[PDB]
């Protein structure tokens, strides 16, 4: 899980 | 004929119409931006999906603010006469009312201002999607 | 009559306003994938805004962050409907  | 109800946009033209895929994965060195892994999944998910529906699906990979900006002012001069709606996905890094070229920001406002009824006239009256992944800022919701 | 210039447009945004929004690097983003899977399941039956809407559930049940990062850990996402439409929207005729 990443974020954008 | 019989009693007629106007509830629904008309979706029975010729064609769907275009569904444009803007893949931004690789971003220049120089704006610190990191490789958004998982992208290309998204992209082929929404291709597939969109065909289904009958749209004539476009996928551009990395592009720049400069060329955004001119994909966008190019399409919204074709004439969509023929065409029910109009799709665009916006995949990449974000803030609030921004999107990311590959080499800097783009204005939210100033991709969709290109498909107003005023500047658009074959999609006055259409349906207009943009679809946006992409972050709207640094808060965390916690659950 | 004149139409609003801003009048019949719909952005289906991934995440609420200011916050940050979520993707998998091996599965693809929570909001495309949750999109993808309601179209497909749905896009012969409902209205548009009742398919992001389920949309909209499905991102905020069956999705929690998972990080080594105590800051990024046990988060969770909800999309964000905006519609100027002024029409319903389903994407078969007849
Ligand atoms: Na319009
Ligand atoms: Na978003
Ligand atoms: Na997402």
């Amino acid at each position: 899980d990443e974020v954008d | 004929s019989g009693i007629s109800l106007d509830n629904s946009y008309k979706m029975d033209y010729p064609e769907m119409g275009l569904c444009i895929i803007i893949n931004n994965k690789n971003f220049h060195k120089s704006t610190g931006m990191t490789s958004r892994s998982g992208t290309d999944v998204d992209a082929a998910n929404l291709r597939e999906t969109f065909r289904n529906l009958k749209y004539e699906v476009r996928n551009k990979n990395d592009l720049t603010r400069e060329e955004i900006v001119e994909l966008m002012r190019d399409v919204s001069k074709e004439d969509h006469s023929k065409r029910s709606s109009f799709v665009c996905v916006l995949l990449s890094h974000g803030e609030e009312g921004i999107i990311f070229g590959t080499n800097g920001p783009v204005d939210l406002k100033k991709i969709t201002n290109f498909f107003r009824g005023d500047r658009c006239r074959s999609l006055t009256g259409k349906p207009k999607l943009f679809i946006i992944q992409a972050c709207r800022g640094t808060e965390l919701d916690c659950g | 009559h004149k139409i609003p210039v801003e009048a019949d447009f719909l952005y289906a945004y991934s995440t609420a306003p200011g916050y940050y929004s979520w993707r998998n690097s091996k599965d693809g983003s929570w909001f495309i994938q949750s999109l993808c899977a309601m179209l497909k399941q749905y896009a012969d039956k409902l209205e548009f805004m009742h398919i992001l809407t389920r949309v909209n559930r499905k991102v905020a049940a069956e999705f929690e962050s998972f990080s080594f990062d105590a800051t990024f850990h046990a988060k969770k996402q909800i999309p964000c409907i905006v519609s100027m439409l002024t029409k319903e929207l389903y994407f078969y005729h007849h």
